[PDB]
DNA sequence: AATAATAGTTTTTAGTTTATTGGG
DNA sequence: CTAATAAACTAAAAACTATTATTATG
């Protein structure tokens, strides 16, 4: 869906390390805030495989100190943390999963900046 | 303490000196221990430099 | 905090740049490339923080977002690194400009209204404060626009509207065996005689690789000097001269060249666990009793006075020994932010101890956690160059104060007086050996020695640039101008068969 | 529906490491 | 019959811009 393929095109963007894609990265980042943030169930279930691929990517993928990459990282813990403001415990699949995502984001170049 | 040495002229004169520091800030004498605060004791103290990348849950180094 | 310099630096692609009156010395081309080079160099060891940029006009293949054609964009506005130098270096020398030529293009129309509409977005692509507006072409001829009327009217246009946003231009006087003429294609289009058949353009000093360092009107610190407990100065404490040194080892992983995170750890001896700031007590074992004590009363006793400074008095500038001096001198300005109408002070009370040579002796405290010394104010007046321009700002030397306990003791020696022969004789011997003083000629040759071979390492050279050891007195000169009065003077002095050792 | 501390960059910097003499 | 001593060496704390939530108003 919507949600699909901005994700392919973040995926797509931050092939390069380079300003014009943290701007783009995080242009389509508040896009999807403005627009997953719409009450949903059945993009909701889209929206919850989706993100987690991406946050997958985007941990093991921008996870550099590079504010190409930086920024966007905080947008989107920004835009989970009012997610989780409203979901419930629909995380209980992705709690551990992304536990371990979190703190191992921490610990990597995180913990540097 | 003195600076028993040589002032030296060009190529074809020196002459010995002994230098001094008329003016010498004075510093503390003795830095604070870093003693425990169970048995008072530096012994009990021991520290470590961990290099370590910073990345990759600190690998080390 | 002020804007940043925005360096702009634009070739020609030609035969003119690549062709000489004698092919000995190097062509435009090439010249135009060592400035580019020690300029690089230069900013790398002074001020690596701006942004500087390459491009080409008159090549035949272009490269630029506006497609303009001819106009080749090299290299943004980017802090010159290791990577931009080795790419120019290729290309420089008479060879390197002949690959250029293979796989760069060389001699094509192009219009100035091009370069400056693509310079300009350029710089509108920058997102920094900026002050500095400086463009440098590239070329040994005026005429080629003013060759086309509507082209030279566009491209002046154009310029005249960029120097009316800032964007300021340098012509760069450049050899040409027909001349480089002013006032027929410049002067008129150039925002600031002879043909200028040569390329004096300051390119000597261009040349001249700077080993300098100094930050961008950086403010030091400013305190608040209370009058006696509640009438309060705002001053600006500032320096003319400051110590610098080599960057310091940065630490990285012979593995990866990253950084690696140097975490230091005190840790219990009774179990290995870390040690937490409540488990260390100060200690300091006089005679037998170890006095336990901890940080913050230990800085309470470093601090003893607020940031700021506390008046002792007015005293003759005779009342001070040659010998008394503890820290290097610092200099004070005045503040016109905390306290508003000190400036009108600040003149009365320079004007009035320049009258009674009273220097302001005072309790100084610069921070926290520093105890206050005592420092001598004397008036530092405005001195005026030939061009009027302060070589000495005016306001006041900051002296600094030793104290009793700071001073070593000399033991006694004897002043066992000299003929007057030896006086003259030494007398003839320093006027010969007589000059005047410049810092600026004056050098750590560690230090530059440092410098260039951080240097040509990076620059991947076979051999170091040799730092000249200034701090050595030559030695031909020196006997030339002794001659027979160092044998003389020994003489009278020492005897022939005692030397001053043994 | 607006303003106001406020952390993020440099700048020394007091203890720290080397050793080099000066005794003993 | 072992001995301070700057020096280069770290830390290390503070000043220097410098934006940026935040009531007040609705």
């Amino acid at each position: 869906c919507s949600l699909l393929r901005l994700q392919e095109t973040l995926s797509a963007a931050d092939r390069c390390g380079a300003a014009l894609a943290g701007h783009q990265l995080i242009r389509g980042l508040g896009q999807e805030c403005v627009l997953s943030s719409s009450p949903a169930v059945l993009a909701l279930q889209t929206s919850l495989v989706f993100s987690r691929d991406f946050g997958l990517l985007v941990f093991v993928r921008k996870s550099l100190n590079s504010i190409e990459f930086r920024e966007c990282r905080e947008e989107i813990l920004k835009f989970l943390c009012i997610f989780l403001e409203k979901m419930g415990q629909k995380i209980a699949p992705y709690s551990v999963e992304i536990k371990n995502t979190c703190t191992s984001v921490y610990t990597k170049d995180r913990a540097a900046k | 303490i003195h600076w028993p040495c040589r002032l030296t002229i060009g190529s074809n004169l020196s002459i010995r000196i002994a230098a001094y520091k008329s003016i010498l800030q004075e510093r503390v004498k003795k830095t604070w221990t870093v003693v425990d605060a169970k048995t008072l004791k530096k012994e009990d103290i021991q520290k470590e430099t961990v290099y370590c990348l910073n990345d990759d849950d600190e690998t080390e180094v | 905090y002020s804007g940043r310099d925005s360096l702009i630096f634009l070739v020609d692609a030609s035969k003119a740049m690549f062709e000489s009156q004698s092919e000995d010395e190097l062509t435009p081309f090439d010249m135009s490339i060592q400035c580019i080079q020690s300029v690089y160099i230069s900013k790398i060891i002074s001020s690596d923080r701006d942004l500087l940029a390459v491009v080409f006009y008159g090549t035949e293949k272009d490269k630029n977002s506006v497609n303009f054609k001819n106009i080749y964009v090299l290299q943004e506005l980017d802090n010159p690194g290791a990577k931009r130098i080795l790419e120019l270096d290729q290309f420089k020398g008479q060879q390197g400009q002949k690959r250029f030529q293979d796989m760069m293009g060389h001699g094509s129309d192009y219009s100035l209204s091009e370069v400056l509409w693509v310079c300009a977005n350029l710089f509108s692509d920058v997102q920094f404060k900026m002050s500095h507006k400086r463009i440098m072409l590239f070329t040994n001829e005026d005429n080629p626009h003013g060759n086309d009327s509507a082209k030279a009217s566009r491209a002046r246009t154009k310029a005249g509207d960029l120097r009316d946003t800032g964007i300021f231009l340098d012509l760069m006087h450049l050899k040409k065996p027909g001349g480089f003429d002013i006032s027929l294609f410049y002067r008129d289009i150039i925002s600031i005689l002879r043909v200028h058949f040569e390329e004096s353009s300051k390119l000597e000093d261009l040349l001249r690789k700077v080993r300098a360092k100094e930050t961008r009107k950086r403010a030091l610190s400013r305190l608040k000097l209370k009058l006696n407990k509640d009438i309060v100065i705002s001053v600006g404490i500032y320096n003319l001269v400051q110590k610098a040194l080599k960057p310091p080892p940065i630490k990285l992983y012979r593995e990866t060249n990253e950084p690696v995170k140097t975490k230091t750890r005190t840790f219990n001896t009774s179990t290995g666990g870390l040690l937490l700031p409540s488990d260390t007590k100060r200690s300091q074992i006089y005679g037998s009793r170890q006095i336990i004590l901890e940080k913050e009363e230990t800085e309470e006793l470093k601090r003893f006075d607020d940031p700021g400074l506390m008046l002792m008095g007015f005293k003759p500038l005779v009342l001070l020994k040659k010998h008394h001096y503890l820290r290097p001198s610092l200099f004070v300005y005045p503040e016109e932010s905390l306290v508003i109408g000190s400036s009108t002070l600040f003149s009365a009370l320079l004007i009035k101890c320049l009258e009674k040579e009273v220097a302001a002796l005072c309790r100084y405290t610069p921070r926290r956690n520093i105890p206050p010394y005592f420092v001598a104010l004397v008036p530092q007046e405005e001195e005026l160059d030939d061009q009027k321009i302060q070589v000495t700002p005016p306001g006041f030397q900051l002296v600094f104060l030793p104290f009793a306990d700071d001073k070593r003791k000399m033991p006694f020696t004897e002043k066992i007086m000299a003929t007057p022969e030896q006086v003259g004789k030494m007398k003839a011997i320093v006027e010969k050996l007589r000059f005047t003083y410049r810092s600026d000629s004056f050098e750590n040759p560690v230090l530059q020695q440092h410098f260039r071979n951080l240097e040509a390492l990076a620059l991947d050279l076979m051999e170091p640039e040799q730092a000249v050891d200034l701090t050595l007195p030559k030695v031909e000169a020196m006997n030339k101008r002794l001659g027979s009065l160092v044998d003389e003077f020994k003489e009278l002095v020492y005897p022939p068969d005692y030397n001053p050792e043994g």
